[PDB]
């Protein structure tokens, strides 16, 4: 997305495009007044900016930084755009290497059979680490199993490939227009 | 959420257009769709026969 | 196919390519006597060459413009070359964009469920616009369903995507050779 080793003009163009994209995402989450968005939507926007921050990371670091002197239920665009820009430039919460996901899944699959049981995945996601909600697990099972109602096990390789392809397509679509975008004077 | 926002925008645009009293023929839309589908199907038959 | 925004030499070479493609298709569709082809496959030759004229358009503006003053039972290369040469130059019978097909399928699917009943689609084909024969409808149902014999509905989106891909492949096949032919000394 944002290239931190380009020309100064390219740097300014990338920064302006990222600011415009952040503004568009903020507007998509704007419901009552422009410039204020719900706190719960803070991580969600990051996922369109290429960041996949964890709940603990956002609660401990993202929320206190975005929050003003006093705790507010709504985050203003003034404190949202700059923090988002620096986070995206630093790529702090970027999704890990797909090889990392493959290694994690193979670690889950002790026998290395290339598949994981649905119940095993549910137990891992609901009992270890930050437990998912019921809808989170339902969506993960449905989409890992390509929305197959008769699926009994999930093949991690193809699910990871599909998720990575979808993420790349989404990133390119959200980045669409950077070639035609120009620095505003 | 973005899809719902786009749907709301399109609904507002369609409501504004209808507020202008614009009449759109609906019988001809089906005929045009059928003609286009027939042309594409015949082209696909020609191509498949070509390969 | 034909680009009217090229140089005079480019326009002439495009015209000569149109002539040679017409010759190739005619020769490959000549049965017994070289230089004669039945008018039934004239739209078939056009489809082989990418043009998508309607049956009424073909009968009203194609055949009379190429048929002789004396009714000739079959058409020869004479009136077959320049006709579609000029057609491609002016793109008279270029089919609509794929968005046109998407809108057509959405209109046929009033409820917008993503698929259209086989009975409804056959009713449209055999009762609206240019009606298809029974065998043509059977072939359409087979392909749109992926040769599914027991299928009852067809996902118009997948059919549109497959049709677009196959059209692109055939256009690549036909256009290969659109390019060189040069003025002989």
């Amino acid at each position: 997305m944002y290239d931190p080793n380009t020309s100064q003009t390219e740097k300014q163009k990338q920064e302006e495009f990222l600011k415009l994209k952040i503004q568009e995402a903020f507007n998509l989450f704007v419901k009552d007044k422009k410039g204020i968005v719900d706190k719960r939507e803070i991580p969600y926007i990051m996922r369109y900016l290429g960041q996949f921050p964890s709940e603990a990371q956002v609660r401990d670091a993202i929320l206190p930084e975005i929050e003003e002197d006093e705790p507010s239920e709504f985050i203003k665009y003034s404190k949202f755009e700059p923090y988002m820009l620096k986070v995206l430039k630093e790529r702090e919460y970027e999704p890990d290497d797909p090889e990392a996901l493959l290694a994690a899944f193979k670690l889950l699959d002790q026998e290395g059979k290339g598949y994981i049981e649905i119940d095993m995945m549910k137990t891992f996601l609901e009992k270890q680490g930050i437990e998912f909600r019921e809808q989170e697990t339902k969506s993960f099972i449905e989409f890992a199993t390509n929305k197959d109602p008769n699926a009994t096990v999930i093949y991690y390789e193809d699910y990871i490939s599909r998720l990575q392809a979808f993420t790349d397509k989404h990133i390119e679509s959200v980045m669409k227009g950077y070639n035609n975008f120009q620095v505003k004077k | 959420a973005k899809i719902l926002k786009k749907e709301e925008e399109k609904k507002l645009e369609r409501q504004k257009k209808l507020a202008e009293g614009t009449e759109i023929g609906e019988e001809t839309e089906k005929d045009d769709a059928a003609l286009v589908i027939k042309k594409y199907w015949r082209g696909y038959k020609s191509r498949k026969l070509v390969q």
